[PDB]
């Protein structure tokens, strides 16, 4: 019979980010349960609420062995092996969840199946909610959630998020404010109530006078606010939240709240007129002592580093003299800002308060956004600098701070990454292809020890022997940034492995090699490529006098192979786009294969032997910046 | 109007509540400290598995909190309220609710949210898993299960509600500073703690004697040690909190560094955990008592 | 027949009692004393000018008094419940034969007895003119009009009642030794303080470093005097009472002849008076806020 | 009339050692104030409680003494006429001291009749003056122990609660600061509660209701007759300590006396320990049996009924069992140790800085004990044991007896050697070597106890003199004028040669002999004790009536010696009447008033006698040579005395015919010889200048 289950799980208040996969996983054990006990269904639905998770099975199969012993044998395991990202010890017990289990409801309809865990075995009993309301009997599988709708909890998590939701408009428009919402903001609310009631408090006038920055982060990161903004954006005092309670003394949960943001606020509005006081020198000046780490010294010299590495990096890269002289100013002061209490009290606001700060002292704002953007990205999928300074800036920083962490052995590991240096390096990978630079991460080593020479010794003994393994370590962030774009393992071991190890040069040519696949033409060119390969490795030539020479030549498949190779240096030239490089090498595919057919490189005369190596040498090292083709297994 | 509680009163509730729940009254524990998780009738008694239900209130000296008197909710010291129940009983949110109730807090009135804060101390070792308990936005209470307290396994596990009684009591007593807290008899906090908040705050910033310093926290180590290589581990663990307050004083002063602060701690969670080892050790050498008239007050 | 009143409820209904008094429930201060008398609400509290009720139970370690936990009513550290009232009100015997009677004691079927003695603390410069107050024989307080402490006259007068609690317990309780004392909920002293008391002794007698006590107590006094210098009253009083436990821990090791004994409380008895000296100072340098709360609180 | 008045001062309660002082300097200042304020009354009653002073005034006279004033004007020819009337002048001096001439009285004055006008000149009434006289009698008193009230800084016994001030029905409305004056006594801080007091006489009754006994004789009288009651009724033999009953009587309101028992076992610890605890501490009244022997049962007094009375019983019964397993454990482990144990720590207890420790000061002792036998005379045996007892006697002081209970010092020490194996005898001597107790006490009944308490002391003495710790007329810290006095006491009871003269050098010499560690200006330190312990001396003889030139005639000796002293004493106190002792007193003094002025020196005496001008000069000469031919320390102090004064009709015949104070320089020098040597022979018994003759 297609008889309903019903199975909920009420425990002590879980952490909300985390309450809708946990659930989610309990949809997918039940499911493989019922799959594993070869079980029919029709639909598994759940609830959720910080104190409890639920199943409903619908339409479930009334046998396999009858359905009340196998769900006892199961359910228990199914509670049990349940997996958190962390666990606790209960009472005398090292049994390990994420809260106590408090009360167990496992019912078939009407019956009560007994599954046993700890102290609680399992009735039909529920508990509504925590403050205005009560325990209640569970009559029947499908009533369920009704029944709770008695006890003031609404189990289903996707109407309850859309009741917050319908709640927020309703005050969005009684207003005429305009709230905006955050989604984990709203998902933490959704799982942090059973049975919400949207409330609006307000706030002084004169705090107005400070950046929006300041308010969003303490109401949305610290208060969980909803900042109230106008048609125009600008910001208005008030602020919203959701009360785990009815329309009962609204007013005064509503006043409390209001009395801690204030609170909050005065703390902010006090370092803000507090930091203001000093000039920039004296934070600059300040920044000696703060070490920027033990083994590697103080954040001051680590700027005046950054400084020498943007410098250089506006000469290579071509910037206005007005972009450079800001870059240079912005490189002397960007890190300034680290040294205040307004970013002790708010750490999420370090870098755009020093923005702030700055361009209140009557500077050249280009400079804070650079001051600002030297952050980003701010996560895996965050935003990237919108400005060439602040790209430049972000990317200078992160050098340092790999060579050095680097220098002092810290290599992350595969679950301990302590300074976010995996992200550092996906963020500076991530910049580079938004921009689009020739990036040498093989002669870096030499580029910073040389330069800490030509300055600043003190940073010059090892420096660069831990630098070679760093050219290694943004290689598998950009693996791994071609496997999260489910690219083929062969054109990542071919980009890869390539002599260039420049990063547009990877992107490049994985983007063209994900597009010309398709193409019938493409596997006897990668064959062809691939047997040049194998036959050039083993040659002893030096690879500073490759001249070919055309009287050496047995045929002339030979004779004209040599002509185009020679007009395609003409044209292949570091000034190219991939497409062209790849349509110009492939072309001459016929030309090699039908070289190979003629000309036998085996060749009993040494010297036409070199030679031939030669010619063929050459078209390696042009292939070599695709990288190592022979890494492409086409099938 | 109804009256607000004064701090005497919040205390006297919070006490005679709990022991209608079977607490015992424990006075705090007279050595400077920084919460009352480390005090002795928290730390020492919850490992082991001998049953221990206290609950006890504690002054918290925190160096690096002290404002001067100016700002009215970071003092130099603040004190708190601890409830510690071992092993822990099903109905402690159950009692929780309950102990706000007789604090002329009516639940139905008020929101209250338990936001999830896995409670960490690195220098004794400490580890734990629970809320921060906010009262209409205010964070009023820690509630926590030990996990691991002294590098140990804790079995029974204990349960933990730390009441801030500052700032729990500014909230009850609806007053916009700490300083304007009706005390006890009509008395402002502020009244008594004001010259010592401006007196410690100068001692630990501007003031100390920093080799000085050095040497008490070297001597409480080397001393710390020697007593636990006897096996006598109250005094030690004594020792080991003159260590921990010595490492607040220092590190308030403006003396440690990133990288000598976690030595600090290394040592201090070593000294922590082989205390702990002692104390376990010398309690299963006497039978566990509290064990054998624990169960015996049972029946 | 009856149950007997265990420490939890004697504590409780004493504070009760004083709190309806007048008297404001502080707490035990985070150091190591030897009597109550050495916490600041004592100390400090009874000099100058400001009104003063308080009432708190006292942790008194006596190093010498520690008897490995044969002896059940001396011990190395014992619970002492300190009354301090200033000005002392007339009808203070008054008070104290009421809260005797709310323990559950009826003057008519026990003999209570008030018999002088000199009270002095000489490290302290502390002197005081008074009872032993004795019940059926045996002191269970100590009741005093304190006349000169730190070595300065006192004005107004203040009352102090010091209740030892180990000795009161055991009589209400009825029982010959201190660990089988219900502290509370049915929870033995021993099974608690026994390790305590032994570890303790063992430290005090047969196990502390010497020159470590003397090094500790010169350096110690050294920084006291540095804050009394730029003034800094708590923490330099802190500094004098480690010092003067270190001394007592000196007297039950063996190190002080009675020569140097002299010279030592002399060394502490300056510490006392240059405290009181500072604090006096800045007190009235700050216009005294309890005299304007009295005039409040009469008006 | 004849008013009765009713002062009261209700307290906080006080201390037994004042209770009964304070009323009676109560009753001083009251008399103090009465005759100052002229007042007349028939009686005084005193009341003391432990919380009220009270004095009861009966039969007070209603007024200070009026100044009845009597003068005296001119004769009665003068003032009145022949026809009898008034003349003007007795007019004038009648109107001059207000009155008329109908106020004059005749009045004969050595055979003449003057007027007398006797003007009335009121005093004053009893209000007023007890006004000001409770304000003073307040203000003075002094007290052992001091007083402090909030804002009124002022020395007292205790705090002062409530007054009663009631005459005869009256009220005395006056008020002590903030304390008023009323007539609201209060009772029994247990069984009774105020009461208020209608006339003066009353207020001891009243008291009665709420069973407060305030007649301290009628409250004694009460407490001896139950504690006789419970001897009769349980055939106990309770033997009393009055000093207890006087602390007893002064700290209870309403006695009901009990007893209790206690453990047989604590009978194996001695009954000098079971008496001092109980007694000292407990104020416990032990019991003994009809053969003396100690009882197991102590009695006490509550301040209370006869209710519940076994639960007070049980509670001191705690105490005392507690108090009694203390001394039980510190009697068995004291046993556990040898006494080389408690002799060598000894050496660490530090008898002074400058001194040194006890145990050297056992060691100097000793050889003193030693010395002294020698001196003294006694027997191989005596020596042996005085120096073994010397050798360990100071042991018992790191006993756990002595740390417990320190009057037990000595005892202990007695106890444990007799348990050690060690001579009853030594054991005795150490007991013995504390004695006496007081300046009122017991002394030694044993020769070696003796010495060794002399040693004992005189090192004391000795060594804290040598350090400079010289006590002040007042102060004196250690004791040590009781010490010396009972070095006086030990020495006349027993009667031994001991000059202070040559003490110092006897010390000094067997220091230098055995241990020179104490040896640098150790005699030139005994030389000022040679200038101390006359003071003592003369102190006791004050204390023996003795007259105060018969004190400083033997005092003034040269030997310096405390029992030639106390002999030559005897002598001179029983010698008030002898017919030729007068005219000897008379020349000697004489005689000894010339020799002060003589400026000779007095180590060249010899006598040259072709300086004679007469022949009495070669008389006396004859009769002082064959005098000293028997004049030597050698003679009892009596033949001294008779044989230098018998020859005072030579004495008188010199004066008389040869003149002493000679215009030539030699002849008068060698009248001075032969008349100083006579003063020194003299000196031995003192300075009879000292005699007052009549």
């Amino acid at each position: 019979m297609a008889k309903t289950y019903l199975l909920e799980i009420g425990l002590e208040e879980m952490p909300a980010h985390v309450v809708t996969p946990s659930v989610l996983q309990l949809k997918e054990r039940m499911i493989k349960f019922l799959k594993d006990a070869r079980l029919d269904f029709e639909d598994v639905k759940t609830f959720s609420t910080p104190r409890r998770l639920t199943v409903q099975v619908l339409g479930l199969a009334d046998k396999q062995k009858t359905a009340a012993e196998v769900l006892t044998g199961g359910i228990k395991d199914v509670i049990t092996k349940m997996n958190f990202p962390t666990m606790m010890k209960w009472s005398t017990y090292s049994f390990k969840y994420i809260r106590p289990i408090r009360w167990i409801v496992s019912l078939l309809d009407d019956e009560v199946v007994p599954v046993q865990i700890l102290d609680v075995a399992a009735g039909r009993v529920s508990r509504g909610h925590r403050f205005l309301g009560h325990d209640v009997e569970i009559a029947t599988a499908a009533d369920y959630e009704a029944d709770l709708a008695s006890v003031q909890v609404v189990a289903d998590a996707a109407k309850r998020k859309a009741t917050i939701r319908e709640q927020i408009a309703a005050l969005a428009n009684e207003r005429d404010w305009q709230i905006k919402v955050n989604e984990d903001l709203l998902e933490e609310v959704n799982n942090l109530v059973e049975y919400p009631t949207a409330f609006a408090g307000d706030f002084d006038t004169k705090y107005l006078t400070i950046p929006d920055e300041v308010l969003i982060t303490s109401m949305r990161d610290h208060q969980r606010f909803f900042y109230v903004t106008d048609a125009e954006d600008n910001l208005l005092p008030h602020f919203v939240s959701v009360r785990n309670g009815n329309t009962d003394h609204l007013e005064n949960v509503a006043l409390g709240n209001q009395k801690v943001l204030t609170a909050r606020l005065e703390d902010a509005a006090f370092f803000y007129h507090e930091d203001q006081q000093h000039s920039i020198q004296e934070y600059v000046e300040r920044l000696k002592k703060v070490s920027f780490h033990d083994k590697i010294g103080t954040m001051y010299e680590k700027m005046q580093r950054v400084m020498i590495i943007s410098d250089f990096l506006a000469d290579r890269f071509g910037l206005t003299e007005t972009e450079k002289n800001q870059l240079h100013r912005a490189a002397q002061i960007y890190k300034f800002d680290l040294v205040t209490g307004m970013v002790g009290e708010f750490p999420e606001l370090q870098g755009v308060m020093g923005d702030k700060y700055a361009v209140l002292k009557g500077e050249d704002p280009a400079v804070g956004q650079a001051i600002r953007e030297h952050y980003m990205p701010i996560s895996a999928d965050g935003d990237l600098p919108k400005s060439k300074v602040g790209a430049v800036l972000a990317i200078a920083d992160k050098v340092d701070s790999i060579t050095s962490f680097f220098a002092v052995g810290l290599t992350p590991s595969g679950s301990n990454d302590p300074f976010a240096l995996r992200r550092q390096a996906f963020g500076i990978v991530r910049i580079v292809r938004e921009q689009g630079w020739d990036f040498p991460i093989r002669q870096l080593e030499a580029d910073i020890q040389k330069e800490l020479v030509a300055h600043d010794a003190t940073y010059n003994l090892d420096f660069e022997k831990q630098t070679a393994p760093v050219a290694d370590f943004l290689t598998d962030r950009v693996k791994q940034w071609f496997n999260n774009r489910k690219i083929r393992y062969d054109i990542v071991d071919t980009v890869i492995k390539g002599s260039r190890q420049d990063i547009r040069e990877m992107f490049k040519a994985a983007d063209v090699l994900n597009a010309h696949q398709d193409d019938p033409q493409f596997k006897d060119t990668i064959e062809a490529f691939t047997r040049l390969l194998r036959i050039t490795a083993k040659a002893k030539l030096a690879a500073d006098d490759l001249t070919v020479d055309p009287s050496l030549f047995e045929n002339e498949a030979e004779q004209h192979l040599y002509d185009a190779v020679l007009e395609l240096q003409k044209q292949f030239t570091p000034a190219m786009s991939m497409e062209d490089r790849f349509k110009a090498l492939a072309a001459l595919r016929p030309l090699i294969v039908d070289y190979f057919e003629q000309t036998m490189v085996m060749s009993k005369d040494e010297k036409v032997r070199d030679n031939h190596l030669k010619q063929l040498l050459t078209i390696a090292q042009m292939i070599n910046v695709m990288g190592d083709l022979n890494q492409l297994i086409v099938k | 109007m109804s009256k607000k509680l004064s701090v005497q009163e919040i205390i006297l509730t919070l006490q005679k509540f709990w022991s209608d729940q079977g607490c015992m009254l424990m006075q705090s524990y007279d050595t400077e400290k920084g919460a009352g998780t480390m005090s002795p009738y928290t730390f020492l008694r919850a490992i082991g598995p001998e049953p221990w239900n206290a609950a006890y209130v504690e002054p918290s000296r925190r160096p690096a909190d002290g404002r001067y008197g100016e700002n009215p909710n970071r003092l130099y010291q603040h004190h708190q309220f601890q409830v510690v129940m071992k092993p822990s009983p099903e109905n402690v949110q159950d009692l929780y609710l309950q102990s706000l109730e007789k604090l002329g807090i009516n639940p139905l009135e008020h929101d209250i949210r338990f936001v999830e804060d896995n409670w960490e101390n690195p220098s004794m070792g400490c580890a734990g898993v629970g809320w921060e308990v906010w009262l209409d936005g205010m964070e009023i209470s820690q509630f926590t299960y030990f996990q691991q307290v002294g590098g140990l396994e804790v079995d029974p596990v204990t349960s933990e509600i730390t009441y801030g009684l500052e700032r729990l009591s500014s909230y009850i007593q609806d007053v916009n500073s700490v300083f304007d807290l009706e005390w006890g008899d009509g008395v402002k906090y502020g009244d008594i703690f004001l010259e010592p908040e401006f007196e410690n705050s100068k001692y630990a910033f501007e003031d100390s004697n920093e080799e000085l310093l050095l040497m008490l926290f070297d001597e409480y180590e080397k001393e710390a040690k020697r007593q636990i290589k006897n096996g006598l581990v109250h005094p030690a663990y004594d020792y080991c909190l003159k260590c921990s307050h010595t490492f607040n004083l220092m590190d308030a002063r403006g003396m440690v560094s990133v990288t000598e602060r976690a030595g600090y701690l290394d040592r201090i969670r070593n000294m922590a955990k082989s205390i702990a080892k002692e104390f376990v050790a010398q309690r299963e050498k006497r039978g566990f008592p509290l064990l054998k008239h624990a169960q015996e007050e049972t029946k």
